[PDB]
């Protein structure tokens, strides 16, 4: 409950400020299908692009009966797969804040 | 039988993302950079000329003797 705040700091550190994104925009342009024929997996993925992911298209265990969302940033540099993990850690706030509500009482 | 998960109590915290703090914009800036600026040309006329007043009265001693 007071993480939030936290990410929120680093966001008045980096995404606002212009020298750091001037430090990394169009640096590491790779876009083409050779971006997937190399065999990369996600982000250096789906943020630059193709929407993808083992996280609900594939379960796992009780892993589908939450509710989140997955990022997708707009071109296909640094700094628009920079921006995935900015909304990735603001996803995993609502998983845990949604698993706590159903854990049943069992055994081991 | 003592196990976790509890009965009540929940928040959560946000995902969300804002602190519009602003901030004074749209043409107020620019106004308090122009007046304040010519308030310093402002303070001159008023210190230079007083000492090219005193400029004056300094080499007013000095023509005054030396015959």
């Amino acid at each position: 409950k007071n993480f939030s705040l936290r990410i929120d700091e680093l966001e008045e550190m980096l995404t606002n400020n212009r020298i750091w994104r001037n430090r990394t925009v169009d640096i590491g342009i790779v876009t083409a299908e050779d971006a997937l024929n190399y065999g990369f997996s996600g982000v250096m993925l789906r943020g630059s692009g193709i929407q993808w992911d083992l996280r609900k298209t594939q379960p796992y265990d009780v892993y589908d009966q939450v509710e989140f969302d997955v990022p997708i940033g707009s071109r296909g540099d640094c700094y628009d797969r920079y921006l995935c993990r900015v909304e990735e850690m603001r996803q995993s706030i609502r998983i845990i804040s949604q698993c706590l509500n159903k854990m049943p009482p069992g055994e081991i | 039988k003592q196990d976790m998960p509890p009965v009540g109590g929940y928040g959560p915290i946000d995902y969300k993302r804002n602190l519009p703090r602003r901030g004074l914009s749209g043409y107020s800036m620019f106004a308090v950079g122009i007046g304040a600026l010519l308030f310093g040309y402002w303070s001159m006329m008023k210190w230079n000329r007083e000492r090219r007043r005193l400029q004056i009265e300094d080499f007013e001693a000095r023509i005054a003797l030396m015959p």
